[PDB]
Parts: structure tokens; C-alpha cells; sequence
DNA sequence: TTTTTTTTTTTT
DNA sequence: AAAAAAAAAAA
RNA sequence: UCCACCAAAGUUAUCGCUUUGGUCAAUUAAUGCAGGUAAGCAACAUCCAGCAAACAGA
DNA sequence: CTGTTTGCTGGATGTTTATCCCGGGT
DNA sequence: ACCCGGGATAA
């Protein structure tokens, strides 16, 4: 299980890391995609993606690299892949997990939960857990609105792996 | 040496540059409603001359070198020397000056001022040219029989003649022999007598009848003997002296109330039709180039304006013998290139031999061509356990188009639909001037606005077509938005949502700010709107957040937005040819990859009329394309091909009821027999079963296919069609 | 050689 | 009912 | 005033029939197909005659 | 049983280039 | 004496 961390910067200026947790050995391709985007070895990264939608007490939002508005996205193996599997549940904050416009449609956006998701098991597929830097993921979360408009622009400035 | 001309298709957007847009626009929307007031005042010149003496030479007039004069008439330019202009161009303008003042009151237009409108004039007048020439020998003889048989009054005698001989209780074939032997025989004899000029025996004809003969002989000249003893040979030899008695052929149908037919061509689309841009035409109207362009050159100004080095612009066909020769043809949309290669300066199967029969066993596939399936195909290999069908049906074709008409139909203006009906009382293709007038001052009152919203791709506009509407964005199951119909975006990571139905104000308040921010940012939404209207558009959205529970910035926004409800017309026709173009090329990725590439190819012998009540059907369109793409193609009879049973060569039946299949008219003929399944009456034709009834039931396409298979396997073992299908 | 005419396909 | 097709009857 | 494609079943080579499983570029986007640097392939405009869709008038 | 606008299908015919001179500028 | 349009004829 490797580890990835991001660094997030408002309108500049630094707030905060939020490391995360990868199951590699229950999701292998997703966490291998997810690693891919973080560390840019295709070309193409997270680096600059903002969170274009923060929801209070529900979610974050982002990994949009190509039009930052939630309408782009691509994944290493292509425009999109298939769910690989669903061995872990929305049941505890702090989980990472893939956006979709539905079934077989997994790309590169992303998403975190701040509070537990029952009703969200069986159509999006748990790959990550926050281990440090939830006092950021709320810090941020702070900053949003119930529709999902953030009130500063957000966004990942470095990214990596350990 | 041989002459091949090869069109290859683009975009405005892509080859043309961004500086020179503009120009072009201003040009074809001039050159379109030029053309369009040409061909209508010279249908009035020609009806106001004919309606008032029928000794008009007509028939010399029909020539580009007065087109080009009636076309030169409309524009304002500077007068040149008068002296030197040519004899019949003296009388040209003349005659067209004669009625320049009252036709130009009658359409409520006034001169375009448009400078070197030569080129321009020539090419349109060639055309307009070619479309009277080609109607007339396309239809003089069609209409002149119909005339013959409504002069001998064939309808109504039969019809009195059927009435009475019933009376007298005589049989079907003596009624038969007597309507040949007492109406179509004279009626031949008539025929006869007017192809051949002269006029027929006495007593055939009633006095209007002759009378209108003499009338129509009239226009021709005394000693004028038509070619061959035939008109109808002699139009097509000789047309241009039948131009004028083809007007007297159209005025005494319309004398009979018959269905009126366009004698004068016309053009009435109010979307801009493809023009020619020439390398002259380029440099003095989109260049704006004031001096001589010669050949040298010829090259380096169309460098100016487009790419050369695109793949459009580049050498094409067999040792790319094919090079571009500066000549376009476009309406601001679409572009056609033309490429040639010399220089601008001036079967049944069972007609066929046993070599070539008996070489395609194991290849041929069996097609019957229907209405709603357009291919049902079947291969020779095909058995019960192993299905080698295929089905090629009208959807698949037509999906584009219903979608463009469905688009059309659903977001027309109120305005637009209340134009057309009003210009809907006055018919066109009536020579009597008083119709003409009367369809000139209707086209003249409503052109303003047809045009403002056809010509909405290029043209100025500023009417509101949308009055009192309102805007509300819309996600669908496929997480695409659309603003009411206009797709914009589909959002990947939609569905991810709190518990259902959050129906608070704010969201659904602010959430509105969000799809247009997605929107604005949109390349062919953005494009649409100039930085006028988006920095309006963007203000209001900023005082949208502010107050999200105001509802007149969405009134206000909904109304500045408005333009982007209209439809590119002319890209749509584009999108249109592109879909053929696609379905043909996945028809032919689809048989060659479900049958084989070496597919032979097997097609019914239907002729596919257009029938009524049903929507054209594409065969010899198709059957070309097949050819084109290399399958060979044979054709087969359908002759009793459909009402026997393969299994044992019984007969078959409809039984099975079902409500009707297009359910607009289930509210008036609730239910139909039932016309693609059969059955077959030998009980014993069905598998043992304990008397149960069951009977096998066929698809007659199936069944046709079927059919074909037994014919060609006759055909390969005996070389005789089956005796049943003789 | 030319014009009706028989039988059949598609579907209403 | 209504459009075209192959082939036969009529002159 | 509507219906995209591929397979199983009611079922029998079963219908503008029906229940399922699989695909989705949505599109008011643009030269299209096929190839991985280029490189090859593809007739377009106008008019007319029929038919189709919206509305109107006998 | 007709009419306007659009479109789908099918048939028929094209798809440029110098040179001369008057009027104007001057 | 020199130059600059722009319609019109024509194969
Ligand atoms: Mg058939
Ligand atoms: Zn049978």
C-alpha cells in the first residue's frame, strides 16, 4: 500500500498537505492510475487541477486537469475503464473515491468524503484513506458551499509518492 | 485528352482565415438574393411581354446574354461607354428597362451597389440557363401528353362509357375491347396527328379542342416541320425553338385546372445557396484588390486567404494527375474545392453465362430490398442452427435527419411559422400574372424576417424571436447539459450527489451560475457571442450571486442568450451529407465483416417508386454505392419470391392482427393485419405435434431470401429458373 | 416496331 | 388503391 | 408525428410484438474512412419531377 | 384535393481569362 | 506626357 500527498495553495498562497493511503493490493488499477496522475509519468498530472467542487459536510471534489470545470478527465489506460471491484465501503470519513457518470465510466476525478456515505456503496468504487492532514481536508471544507462553488480558488500545486 | 472533375468538401472555419470572413459573408448573402431577384424579374419580364402580345419573340431570348443583362440590371455601377455596347445588348437593356421601375415597386427592392459583378453574373446566368433548358427537355413531352389525353377528354369517356355499358350488364373483357377499340384507339390517332403537326380527322375533337390546337401550333412558325416527323424528338433536338410554345402547353394545362407545373424556374430557398468564388471574384471582392490579377499571381492571392498545404487544397486522383485550379463554391458554411486535370484556359443472374455464374458458389448473398428494412440479407451458408442474417433498416439511416427535422420542428419561431403560412396563399409555379404579382409583394413582405432567421449563421440580427421565454439548464441520465435543446458538455462526475431530492432554493439558485460558467467556457458557445454581449452576459452573472433569489437575471440573461436557439442551417445539410457518407461506409464495413470481403452480392429486382403515405426509399443511389465500393452486384426477379412456403412451396397468408404500426393513426384504424409475418397453410408443413394446430410462421423477408437460394441453386444445376416462379 | 395488358412487391 | 418491372397479346 | 446497433428467450429461421444481457460522440462539434511523424483513398453546385414533416385552405 | 418552408431521392448540365476604351486625376 | 479605375466584349 503506497502513499501519495498533495499540496493545496488558495488564490496563492500554501494552506496545507493532506497525505493518503492507497489500497493497492484490494484495487490494484485504480491505485495504479491514481499513482500515474499523481506523479505525472504519463505526461499529464493533478499538478494545477483544482477542486472545483466543495460541498460542507459532504465531500471534495476535483482531479478535472484538462478543463477544470468537471467536464474533463482521462485515465492512463484511455478515455475510461471499467469498475474493478467494490471489497471496501463508504462506512468511516476520510475515504478516497472515484467520481463517475456512471457505471463503467471511472476517469480521472476524484473525490474525498468528510462523513460517512452509506448510500453511495455499490456505484463508485474506494480506493484511498486520508492519514494525515484531515485537519486541512476540513479547513478546506470550511471554505465551501452547499452548491459546490468554492469561495477561493483552490488548487494542487505539487504532488508525489512515498 | 479526357476531362475528370473531382469535389472534395470542407468547412469555412477551417480553411478560411479569420480576416477575411466577413467579406465573404456580405458577398454570397448579395450574389444569393442577386440571384434570386434575376430569376424572379425575368419571369415577370417574360409573362408581362407574353401576356400582352403573343407575337414576342420569346424563344431567341432564352440565352445567358440576356440573363447576364436582367442579372447587371439589379446592381449599380458606373455607366460606361454606351457606344460601344453590342447590338442585341441595346435591346436587352431595353427591353429590360421596359419594366425595370415597376418590378423593382412590385418586390420593394432597390439597387446593390456591387462592383465588378461580371464574373459573378456569367456564372449564375450559366446555370440559370442550364435549369430552363434541362426542365424543358426533361418534361415538354410528359406535359404535352398529359395535355393530348385531357384534350380528347380520355378520363371521361371511359368513365361515361364504363357507366353505360353496366347498365346493359356486359361482360369485364367486352367492356375492356370497347374502351380500347372506341377511346384509346382515337386517341392514339390524336396523339399521332399532333406529333406529326398536323391536325387529326374530323369529329375526333370538339371545336375548344381545335381551337386550343390551333392556338399551340400557333407559337411554332408556318413553315417550321418538326425534325424526324416527331415533336417529341424535335424538342430534344431542337429546343430552343419550342421554349414558347412550351408556355402555351403550360397555360392551357392550368386552363383545365390541371396540377400547375414550374415551366419558369425559379429559386425560393431563402437559406444562401453555394456560389463560385474565382480567382477574379476573390481579388476584387474578399481581398479588396484593386487592379488586374493574372495567372502568374493566380495562385499567391488564394495564399492569402486560405491554406494551400491542407490536405483539401492538395494534389488528388491516380498520380495525383488532379490539381486545384482556383475555383470554389461556397455559401459561407461549406466549401466545395474542385480538382481537374487539364487546363482552366480557354446484369441479371439469370442472364448470365456459366463461367461467370458458376465462379461466386459459396459467395453470394441474397438481398430483399424493403420500405422500413432497407437491406434484409441472407448468405447461402445460412441454416436454422447457425444464423448468417443481416438488417440494414430506415432508422439507421435516417436518425440524423428526424433528429434535424425534430430540432426544426420544435424550434421554429411563432413569427416564422405565421410567414410561411401567409406566403402559403400564393403559388408559384402559376404562369398567370396575377399570381406572380401577387407572390412577389407576399415574398416581399415577409423576406425580411425569413431571411434575418435563415441567414441567422452570417447575417446581421437583431429581431427577438423568443419573446417571454424562459431558460433552465438540464442534466440527462448520460450526465449531458443542455441549456433547453443545445447540447453543451457532458459532466463526468455528476452523479456523485447528497441524499436524494435536495430541493433547498439555494441550490437549484446557484447552481444555474455554475452551468453557465461550464457553458460560457465552451468553444462553439463562445464563438456565437461576441465581447459585446459576453461582458453583458458575465456582469449578470456576477450579480447573480449576490442576490440568487431574483429572477429577472435569468429573464435577462435568457434574453441576451436567445441567438443560441437558432439553427446553422446550412451546417446542419453538412452534418447531413457527412451522416450518408458515414452510414454508407458502415453498411460496407458491416457486410464486408458479417459475410466476407469477397461477398458476392444478390439484390430484388424492385424498382422502389415513391409511393404516397410512404418516405422516399434510396435504390439506385444505393445500388451505385454498392458498385462503387467494388461488391458485385446482380440483380434477381422477386416473381412469386414471397407468397410460397420454402419448407414445401405452399402458399402463405397474413393472419396475425396488431395495432397499427404508427401510432398517430392507432387513434383512427385502431388495428391492421399484420404485413411482415405469414404463416403457411399446409398444417403438416409444421414438425409432429399432437394435433395441436401449431403452423410454421415465416418472416417474408426470410422467406424471400430463402426463395432467392432455391432460384440461384435452379439457376447453377439446370440453368432454368424453377418452374414455380417462372 | 409500338401500345396495352397480366402478375407480383411494398404498404398503406 | 398506386408506382415500375418482365414478359405476352394486339396491330 | 415517434423508433441507434449486437445476441438469448416466449418461438417454429415469430411480427414497427414483448422480457432480458451488452455497446453510447452526447453533439446547434468538424471535410469522412483507414493508418502513427509524412505517406492513401472519397464528385460537387443549380434547377426540375415525385415523396416526407409543420401549418393553412376545400 | 391544393398551397408555403425545409429535406430525401433521381435526372440533367457545368465547374475562366485577357483586352479595349472613356472618364478622372492632374 | 503619365497614371488610375471599371464596365464591357470575347474565345
Ligand atoms: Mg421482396
Ligand atoms: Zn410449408
Amino acid at each position: 500500500m503506497s502513499q501519495v500527498y498533495f499540496d493545496v495553495e488558495a488564490d496563492g498562497q500554501p494552506i496545507g498537505r493532506v497525505v493518503f493511503k492507497l489500497y493497492n493490493d484490494i484495487v490494484p488499477k485504480t491505485a495504479e492510475n491514481f499513482r500515474a496522475l499523481c506523479t505525472g509519468e504519463k505526461g499529464f498530472g493533478y499538478a494545477g487541477s483544482p477542486f472545483h467542487r466543495v460541498i460542507p459536510d459532504f465531500m471534495l471534489q476535483g482531479g478535472d486537469f484538462t478543463a477544470g470545470n468537471g467536464t474533463g478527465g482521462k485515465s492512463i489506460y484511455g478515455g475510461k475503464f471499467p469498475d474493478e471491484n467494490f471489497k471496501k465501503h463508504h462506512d468511516r470519513p476520510g475515504l478516497l473515491s472515484m467520481a463517475n457518470a456512471g457505471p463503467n465510466t471511472n476517469g480521472s476525478q476524484f473525490f474525498i468524503t468528510t462523513v460517512p456515505c452509506p448510500w453511495l456503496d455499490g456505484k463508485h468504487v474506494v480506493f484511498g484513506e486520508v492519514v494525515d492532514g484531515y485537519d486541512i481536508v476540513k479547513k478546506v471544507e470550511s471554505l465551501g458551499s452547499p452548491s459546490g462553488a468554492t469561495k477561493a480558488r483552490i488548487v494542487v500545486a505539487k504532488s508525489g509518492e512515498l | 485528352p479526357s476531362k475528370r472533375v473531382i469535389t472534395i468538401k470542407t468547412t469555412i472555419k477551417g480553411i478560411w482565415k479569420y480576416d477575411y470572413r466577413q467579406p465573404l459573408y456580405d458577398l454570397v448573402h448579395t450574389t444569393n438574393l442577386l440571384v434570386t431577384h434575376t430569376y424572379a424579374f425575368t419571369k415577370y419580364i417574360f409573362l408581362k411581354e407574353l401576356a400582352t402580345d403573343e407575337n414576342f419573340a420569346f424563344n431567341e431570348l432564352i440565352t445567358k446574354d440576356f440573363f447576364v443583362e436582367v442579372f447587371l440590371s439589379l446592381v449599380s455601377a458606373k455607366a460606361g461607354n454606351s457606344e460601344r455596347l453590342k447590338d442585341t445588348t441595346k435591346r436587352y437593356r431595353s427591353l429590360i428597362g421596359k419594366h425595370k421601375d415597376a418590378y423593382f415597386e412590385d418586390a420593394k427592392y432597390t439597387p446593390i451597389s456591387l462592383a465588378y459583378a461580371q464574373q459573378i453574373a456569367l456564372y449564375e446566368c450559366a446555370k440559370v440557363q442550364t435549369a430552363y433548358f434541362n426542365n424543358m427537355k426533361a418534361h415538354f413531352g410528359n406535359r404535352l401528353r398529359a395535355l393530348i389525353n385531357k384534350l380528347f377528354k380520355k378520363k371521361e369517356k371511359v368513365e361515361s362509357l364504363t357507366k353505360e355499358m353496366e347498365a346493359n350488364n356486359f361482360s369485364i373483357k367486352e367492356i375492356k375491347q370497347a374502351i380500347r377499340k372506341n377511346v384509346y384507339q382515337p386517341c392514339n390517332q390524336v396523339k399521332l396527328a399532333i406529333t406529326k403537326k398536323n391536325m387529326p380527322e374530323s369529329g375526333l375533337l370538339d371545336d375548344k379542342s381545335v381551337t386550343q390546337l390551333n392556338e399551340f401550333f400557333s407559337m411554332y412558325a408556318v413553315d417550321y416541320t418538326f425534325q424526324k416527323e416527331s415533336i417529341f424528338y424535335d424538342v430534344v433536338a431542337n429546343p430552343e425553338k419550342h421554349f414558347k410554345a412550351f408556355y402555351k402547353l403550360a397555360q392551357l394545362s392550368e386552363a383545365y385546372e390541371v396540377k400547375p407545373f414550374a415551366c419558369f424556374p425559379l429559386r425560393r430557398t431563402f437559406i444562401p445557396c453555394y456560389m463560385t468564388v474565382d480567382s477574379k471574384i476573390l481579388n476584387y471582392h474578399i481581398l479588396k484588390n484593386k487592379k488586374v490579377l493574372k495567372m502568374d499571381e493566380k495562385f499567391n492571392a488564394w495564399g492569402r486567404v486560405v491554406n494551400l498545404e491542407r490536405k483539401a487544397f492538395k494534389s488528388q486522383g491516380c498520380k495525383k494527375t488532379l490539381h486545384f485550379q482556383g475555383t470554389l463554391e461556397t455559401d459561407g458554411v461549406g466549401v466545395s474545392i474542385l480538382k481537374q486535370n487539364t487546363d482552366t484556359n480557354r446484369k441479371y443472374i439469370e442472364k448470365l453465362e456459366d463461367a461467370e455464374l458458376k465462379q461466386t458458389l459459396g459467395k453470394c448473398v441474397l438481398m430483399d430490398p424493403g420500405r422500413r428494412d432497407l437491406l434484409y440479407c441472407m448468405k447461402e451458408t445460412s441454416r436454422a442452427d447457425k444464423k448468417e442474417i443481416m438488417i440494414f433498416t430506415k432508422n439507421d439511416r435516417s436518425k440524423c435527419s428526424r433528429h434535424f427535422r425534430r430540432l426544426r420542428k420544435l424550434l421554429q419561431p411563432s413569427q416564422i411559422r405565421e410567414a410561411e403560412t401567409y406566403l402559403s396563399g400564393f403559388a408559384t409555379k402559376s404562369v398567370n400574372m396575377e399570381k406572380f404579382v401577387e407572390y412577389i409583394q407576399a415574398r416581399a413582405s415577409v423576406k425580411d424576417i425569413l431571411y434575418e432567421y435563415y441567414g441567422n449563421e452570417t447575417a446581421k440580427s437583431i429581431t427577438e424571436f423568443y419573446p417571454e421565454s424562459q431558460f433552465d439548464f438540464k442534466v440527462d441520465q448520460k450526465c449531458n447539459l443542455y441549456y433547453e435543446n443545445l447540447f453543451v458538455a457532458k459532466i463526468r462526475g455528476f452523479y456523485p450527489q447528497p441524499e436524494h431530492e435536495p430541493n433547498d432554493i439555494t441550490l437549484k439558485s446557484h447552481m444555474y451560475h455554475t452551468y453557465l460558467q461550464i457553458m460560457l467556457n465552451q468553444k462553439h458557445i463562445s464563438e456565437r457571442l461576441n465581447s459585446e454581449k459576453r461582458r453583458k452576459i458575465e456582469d449578470l452573472a456576477k450579480a447573480i450571486l449576490e442576490q440568487p433569489h431574483e429572477s429577472g437575471h435569468k429573464t435577462t440573461i435568457s434574453s441576451l442568450l436567445g441567438k443560441l436557439r437558432l439553427l446553422p442551417f446550412r451546417k446542419m445539410k453538412f452534418s447531413t451529407k457527412l451522416f450518408s457518407d458515414n452510414n454508407d461506409r458502415k453498411l460496407v464495413k458491416n457486410i464486408k465483416k458479417k459475410f466476407g470481403a469477397d461477398a458476392v452480392l444478390v439484390l430484388g429486382n424492385w424498382s422502389a417508386p415513391n409511393t404516397k403515405y410512404q418516405d422516399p426509399t434510396r435504390n439506385k443511389g444505393l445500388r451505385r454505392m454498392l458498385k462503387k465500393n467494388g461488391f458485385p452486384l446482380y440483380l434477381i426477379d422477386e416473381f412469386r419470391t414471397s407468397s410460397f412456403c420454402p419448407k414445401c412451396e405452399s402458399d402463405l397468408e397474413k393472419f396475425k392482427v396488431i395495432p397499427n404500426p404508427r401510432p398517430h393513426n392507432q387513434e383512427k384504424q385502431p388495428k391492421v393485419l399484420c404485413h411482415g409475418l405469414l404463416r403457411c397453410k399446409n398444417m403438416s408443413c409444421l414438425e409432429q405435434q399432437t394435433s395441436e394446430g401449431n403452423q410454421r410462421l415465416w418472416n417474408r423477408d426470410q422467406a424471400a431470401v430463402l426463395n432467392f437460394r432455391k432460384i440461384l441453386n435452379c439457376l447453377r444445376e439446370t440453368k432454368q429458373r424453377p418452374p414455380l416462379f417462372s
